[PDB]
């Protein structure tokens, strides 16, 4: 892990950005994957998937 | 008021150490372990607690079955 | 050294006191994670006045608007359900949190000398606490809430001459009405500050001396800094603390609280089964014990005589439960003893519980009337055990 | 010469940290 | 058409025989009035409970 | 062919570590019974009967577990997932065979071994 | 008496809500919202949930605009002082069916229909207790009489019910195509009751994945970080002179 | 080096916790659903006099 | 304060919920920590059928 | 006299109207902002101390 | 945002009370610390006595 | 207590006992005395930012 030290863990600033793009770029994978598997566990029941939806008399 | 001391004491680096594998370490003989000093105080704990609620319950369903016509 | 320069920043006059008590304090080294309860009751007091003022924005206490206003942080505001959830189950939290540290110095007699204060000063906090959530959970303004108030105003009529004009007091009125709402919104919002005063005098007491540990012995030879050592023991605490927190706030929000508090208040129509928030219910089960007016009033704060007289009984000269077996053996029976109350109090008022809720309130008085006989007839022990 | 390079790396740090507080993708 | 729930709670009886002959029996023995406090509604309970237990997880798959 | 039970979760697993126990000290004492005894111990009997009793107690205490574990894991499969199968169960016979028989025997390849083999025989039911 | 007192208990169905990653089941929701504004409507009100509610839920904009539209809101006063009447809006409640609390008991023997915007929430095991009330109705036990006016319920406290028996086969029709028998109308007016009680679960629940799987990869650097810490204090060899 | 990096994997959560709270807070005193439910209709008017204002 | 259930209790009058208070038919108070009656208002008749309290 | 105040911060050019707006709950002054100005009147007092 | 006066200020328009800002009667500030002009919505003439907004 | 009895309304000024109206405005809209300093150092400047 020592060339990844070399690059962003020998400076503070650079290491903090480091975190704050962690951050960013973690959070939005994990939302990405969460939605994923929350729309492979319902098929079919989302309000896109009412059939007759805009079809009201 | 300090305590006056004398003492040896020899510390390694935190980077020369193996960090998580001792939590699995002898796993076996740390269940031994809390087993053995604890069976008394986890009886103790569990026995009034499950014998009054066994109790209750079996209050309930004999006053339930004399009600019964 | 003669201080003509500036050093380390921490000791500066600008955050020397920081520093003194907070970064550099010693701690004895064998402290367990049953010493990060404090720790985490701070977090839960200030995560309870953070979502409380935010949520304060938003509440109205009117009799006429209350109910709806909660609704409408639910439904309307942004992350609205969020700052209510967290704030419901955080009192829920904060009680659960403060009872495991309140056993854990009864465990290990935390409260012996010279620590008799800091027991004291956490006596009244819980007091202040028990006092604060109660008025709290009134101002949803649903059916538990409002024959909730109903009975614990009522509580001053057990005082034969005065005690019907301290209830009436109490009400702004002849009922619970909109004086008893608007009173207790206003009370909810100072006590927590009050909360948060007491428990720097409770902390400030325990520095006189320093913590107590599992061993209960003189830890002067082994002491480290607070920080990092117990910072990031006190960090893994938080982060445990928050996944069981999420858990309960995302997935049950509910369990913890009747149905009975979603129905608008009805002065009318007593719910048939009425009963305090869970963490009061060890309380409610001591109260109903007694089938007399006065002495159910007088049995809950002889419980709060004997907590406060515990540090003050002449005991013996050793703290831990790890070298006192008898002891240790009463204390996980007055705590199977305190989870059967808080069973008991949940059920009807019927047989057998009638029975089972005057053994358990006596077993409980139990403990504290033993505990001085134990201390009087151990300092025996080391003329008669023998080498 | 390094004072011109710590502020330099920090203001990218503050730079970073403002895109990420506030994530104005909408708006740029 | 037909409900499943009723189709459902006749063909769940055959699990439910105990407490079916218990309150059936119930019934004969307060077939006289006695003043008109008897009645049978414990054993009433524990046969729909029964019954109730072995429809429940078999219902929703017949709904959509 | 099953319509005759009452059933309860917790029920199921106390009766089944109480099982467990019944047979495990008739297991320890067949066991314990056909040993020969000591050569140091055969003028003497106190010592005989301990060991039996050691052994029966030594042996209930680990069919118990078992007995319990299985059911255990089995309805809190079933609970949480709700599916009635073979499958749910074939995991509470691998856990109580990997854990109870691999604390005992103190090996892992043991404890896999274990619960491969109790996974099927539950499959076969 | 003894056992009625509490009422039988209902069961445990699987609602398709039910599980860590379960939403609910939208289709279910519209349709159990027809079976509220054709039956239940008349006497029960929902005066938490607003016209805007269902967009994005169960209607789209057009369909919730023409829903609101049939309905006749009043509102004032105008300039000479007097209350109007005018087409609702989606910012418009659901409408109440009695004028008060006074009314609806006149109008229901002396009973009070309650609100039903929070009922699943305040019962007991409440989406389940409203679908067996509703599919619980039938035949008294052997010497147990009803008072006329009432309806024999195990499921209600007391067993004697002011509600009469109102999910009666094909008491409504579909737009989907969907046999709308008791136990279909029945689960699809739980399932828009349930949303109704808790419109913000599905949020909550992507909400309570993400961070319990975040916040347990924190308590895993939390505990190798303390661990780092102290291991120079846990392996360290203290020499002492002290022997007992 | 190993250390380091195990430890910015929590410090990225740490981050993303600490934003999400401060934010939840934030937008919680942004306008409402009911008050966003209000900002759009249309009302008809008529005529007055001549050098005179109607508000 | 609380208000006792009607037809419920061991007398055949009275229960209150809150901690278990029994009042017989008359309203008094027979078990619980209850230490007086249900208090009688002044009332009168009118005719038959008119009772003001 | 809570219309100008709340106000002061529409001279920010960009983030102007957004600030005010969040300031008052809504677009204008109304119950949103009197419910948020009385709970941060009890709480500022004690910081003051 | 105050509401200005009419018929008020040195300019025949509007008036603010507030800090004095001074408006035309196209609308239009002519001094003060207002930077732009009253707002025009969207108006429209169905007949000779009938507006819309 | 000379002012909470005998002078309790001089330092306020009248507007605020009538109710609030969004539609009228006081021709007259000032602060309290003590922010009417400040109040008059941001009116001289002509511009609002
Ligand atoms: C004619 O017209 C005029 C008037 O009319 C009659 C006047 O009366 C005055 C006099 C008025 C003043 C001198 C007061 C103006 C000055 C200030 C500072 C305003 C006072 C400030 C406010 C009203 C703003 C209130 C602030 C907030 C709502 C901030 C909200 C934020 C909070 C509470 C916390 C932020 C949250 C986070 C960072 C998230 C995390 C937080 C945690 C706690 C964890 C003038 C000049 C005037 O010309
Ligand atoms: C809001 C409530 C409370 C807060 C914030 C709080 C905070 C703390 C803290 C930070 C400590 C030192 C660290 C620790 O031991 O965890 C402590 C210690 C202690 N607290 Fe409290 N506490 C609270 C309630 C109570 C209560 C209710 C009691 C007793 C009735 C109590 C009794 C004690 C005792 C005896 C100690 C010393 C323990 C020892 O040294 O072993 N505290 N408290
Ligand atoms: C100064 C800080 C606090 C403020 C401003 C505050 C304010 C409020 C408000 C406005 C409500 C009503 C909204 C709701 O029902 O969720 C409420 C409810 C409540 N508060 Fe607080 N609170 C504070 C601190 C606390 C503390 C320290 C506790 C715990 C001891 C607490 C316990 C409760 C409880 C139990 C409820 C009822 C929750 C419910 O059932 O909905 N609050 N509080
Ligand atoms: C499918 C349509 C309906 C549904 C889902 C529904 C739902 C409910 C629910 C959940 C309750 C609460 C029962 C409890 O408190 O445990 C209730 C009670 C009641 N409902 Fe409805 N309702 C419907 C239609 C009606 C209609 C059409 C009427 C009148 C014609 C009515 C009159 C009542 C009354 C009088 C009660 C109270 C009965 C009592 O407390 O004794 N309901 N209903
Ligand atoms: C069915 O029954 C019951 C409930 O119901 C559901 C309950 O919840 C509880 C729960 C209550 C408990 C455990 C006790 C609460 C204790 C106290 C001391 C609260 C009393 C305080 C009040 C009401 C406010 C304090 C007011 C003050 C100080 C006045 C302010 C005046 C000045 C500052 C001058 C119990 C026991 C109960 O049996
Ligand atoms: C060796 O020493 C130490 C301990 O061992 C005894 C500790 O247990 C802890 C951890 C626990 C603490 C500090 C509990 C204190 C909590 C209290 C008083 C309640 C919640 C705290 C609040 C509201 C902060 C009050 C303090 C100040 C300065 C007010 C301003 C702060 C804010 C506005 C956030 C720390 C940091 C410590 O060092």
């Amino acid at each position: 892990f020592e060339g990844f030290y070399k690059l962003i863990m020998r400076r503070n600033s650079v290491y903090v950005t480091f975190i704050i793009a962690g951050a960013f770029f973690g959070e939005r994978a994990v939302d990405y994957g969460v939605h994923k598997l929350w729309e492979r566990n319902n098929v079919g029941k989302r309000y896109e998937d009412i059939s007759v939806l805009g079809q009201r008399p | 008021q300090p305590v006056k001391l004398k003492a040896v004491v020899y510390a390694l680096s935190p980077f020369q150490q193996k960090i998580m594998t001792g939590l699995w370490k002898d796993l076996p003989e740390k269940i031994h372990h809390k087993v053995s000093e604890n069976w008394i105080s986890a009886t103790l704990l569990v026995t009034p607690v499950v014998g009054t609620y066994w109790y209750a319950q079996y209050f309930k369903e004999q006053e339930k079955l004399e009600h019964r016509f | 050294t003669i201080r003509n320069q500036r050093f380390s920043l921490l000791k500066q006059p600008i955050s020397s006191t920081l520093n003194q008590h907070l970064v550099d304090y010693p701690t004895p080294s064998n402290l367990s994670y049953w010493w990060g309860f404090g720790s985490l009751a701070g977090i839960c007091l200030v995560i309870q006045i953070v979502t409380g003022v935010f949520l304060a924005m938003h509440y109205t206490p009117h009799v006429d608007l209350a109910f709806n206003s909660v609704e409408h942080i639910m439904r309307d505001v942004e992350g609205g359900w969020l700052l209510r959830y967290m704030h419901a189950n955080g009192a829920s939290m904060f009680f659960i949190v403060v009872y495991l540290h309140i056993f854990r110095g009864l465990y290990y007699a935390s409260y012996s000398s010279p620590r008799e204060f800091v027991w004291c000063l956490g006596v009244v906090i819980f007091l202040l606490m028990i006092v604060t959530a109660f008025i709290g959970y009134v101002l949803p303004w649903g059916q538990m809430s409002f024959w909730g108030a109903t009975v614990i105003t009522s509580l001053a009529s057990a005082i034969p001459v005065v005690g019907d004009t301290i209830v009436t007091w109490l009400w702004g009125g002849f009922s619970v009405d909109n004086a008893t709402l608007n009173r207790f919104f206003s009370l909810h919002y100072l006590l927590p500050f009050i909360l948060v005063g007491a428990s720097l005098l409770h902390l400030a007491a325990l520095h006189q001396y320093g913590s107590n540990n599992p061993l209960g012995v003189h830890s002067e030879m082994d002491k480290i800094a607070f920080y990092p050592y117990f910072y990031v023991k006190d960090l893994v605490g938080w982060v445990a603390f928050a996944i069981f927190f999420s858990i309960w706030i995302f997935y049950a929000p509910n369990v913890l609280g009747h149905p009975d508090n979603y129905i608008p208040a009805n002065p009318m129509s007593t719910p048939p089964h009425i009963v305090p928030e869970w963490y009061f219910l060890p309380i409610y089960a001591i109260l109903r014990s007694i089938p007399d007016k006065a002495g159910g009033v007088a049995a809950i704060a002889l419980v709060f005589i004997c907590l406060l007289a515990l540090p003050f009984f002449k005991s013996m000269y050793v703290r831990s439960s790890s070298f006192r077996p008898i002891y240790q053996g009463m204390f996980w029976l007055l705590l199977a003893d305190c989870l059967l109350l808080g069973w008991i109090g949940c059920q009807p008022v019927e047989a057998p519980f009638v029975t089972i809720g005057q053994i358990s309130s006596l077993v409980f008085f139990l403990f504290f009337a033993i505990t001085p006989i134990l201390g009087r007839v151990g300092r025996g022990i080391p003329n008669s055990y023998t080498d | 010469t390094i004072d011109i390079q710590a502020a330099a790396g920090w203001g990218i740090a503050a730079a970073a940290g403002a895109i990420w507080v506030v994530q104005p993708f909408g708006w740029i | 058409v037909v409900d499943p729930k009723k189709y459902l709670e006749e063909s769940c009886k055959p699990k439910c025989v105990k407490p079916l002959l218990e309150y059936q029996a119930c019934v004969k023995r307060i077939q006289g009035d006695d003043s008109g406090h008897k009645h049978c509604t414990g054993q009433y309970f524990d046969y729909w409970q029964c019954i109730d237990k072995c429809v429940a997880p078999k219902l929703f798959a017949k709904l959509k | 062919r099953y319509l005759e039970e009452e059933d309860g979760p917790l029920m199921k697993t106390i009766k089944g570590s109480i099982t467990g126990f019944g047979a495990g000290t008739i297991y320890g004492t067949i066991l314990a019974t056909w040993k020969d005894v000591p050569r140091v111990e055969r003028n003497v009997a106190l010592p005989g009967l301990i060991r039996t009793l050691k052994m029966m107690g030594t042996h209930g205490l680990t069919f118990a577990a078992i007995g319990g574990v299985y059911i255990g894991v089995e309805q809190l499969v079933q609970n949480f997932r709700s599916k009635r199968d073979f499958y749910n169960g074939a995991i509470g016979g691998f856990v109580a065979g990997a854990s109870v028989l691999g604390y005992r025997a103190r090996s892992i390849p043991t404890a896999i071994a274990a619960g491969a083999t109790l996974a099927v025989t539950s499959a076969l039911i | 008496a003894d056992e009625a007192e509490h009422g039988l208990e209902c069961p445990n169905y699987p609602w398709p809500h039910e599980g860590i990653l379960s939403s609910y089941d939208h289709a279910s929701i519209r349709r159990g919202h027809q079976v509220y504004q054709q039956v239940c409507a008349s006497c029960h009100s929902m005066s938490l949930i607003s016209y805007r509610d269902l967009v994005g839920v169960a209607y789209t904009e057009e369909e919730a605009k023409a829903m609101a539209a049939e309905i006749e809101v009043v509102d004032g006063p105008n300039d000479e002082g007097e209350m109007f009447t005018r087409p609702g809006k989606l910012s418009d409640r659901l409408p109440e069916p009695y004028s008060n609390e006074s009314a609806a008991r006149f109008a229901n023997g002396g009973a009070y229909p309650p609100d039903l915007s929070l009922v699943t929430k305040a019962r007991h095991n409440g989406q389940n207790y409203v679908f067996a009330l509703l599919t619980g109705y039938r035949d008294p036990p052997a010497g147990i009489s009803i008072r006329e006016g009432l309806h024999y319920n195990p499921y209600f406290p007391g067993g004697a019910i002011a509600m009469p028996k109102m999910l009666n086969d094909e008491a409504v029709e579909y737009e989907d195509g969907t046999p709308a028998t008791e136990a279909q109308m029945g689960k699809d007016v739980v399932s828009f009751l349930s949303w109704a009680a808790e419109p913000e679960m599905e949020e909550r629940k992507l909400m309570g994945f993400k961070w319990i799987f975040l916040l347990s990869l924190a308590l895993l650097q939390a505990a190798y970080y303390r661990r780092l810490k102290w291991s120079v204090l846990k392996s360290r060899k203290l020499v002492l002179d002290v022997v007992n | 080096a190993f250390a380091y990096f195990v430890l910015s994997g929590g410090r990225f959560v740490y981050a993303s916790v600490l934003r999400l709270l401060v934010l939840k807070l934030i937008v919680s005193m942004s306008a409402s659903k009911d008050v966003l439910a209000l900002a759009s209709l249309e009302v008809d008017l008529g005529s007055i006099e001549p050098g005179t204002t109607v508000t | 304060g609380c208000i006792p259930l009607p037809n419920a209790g061991d007398y055949g009058g009275w229960f209150c919920p809150c901690h278990g208070s029994h009042y017989d038919i008359s309203g008094r108070i027979r078990k619980g920590p209850a230490p007086y009656n249900l208090e009688v208002p002044t009332y009168s008749f009118l005719e038959e059928n008119k009772l003001l309290i």
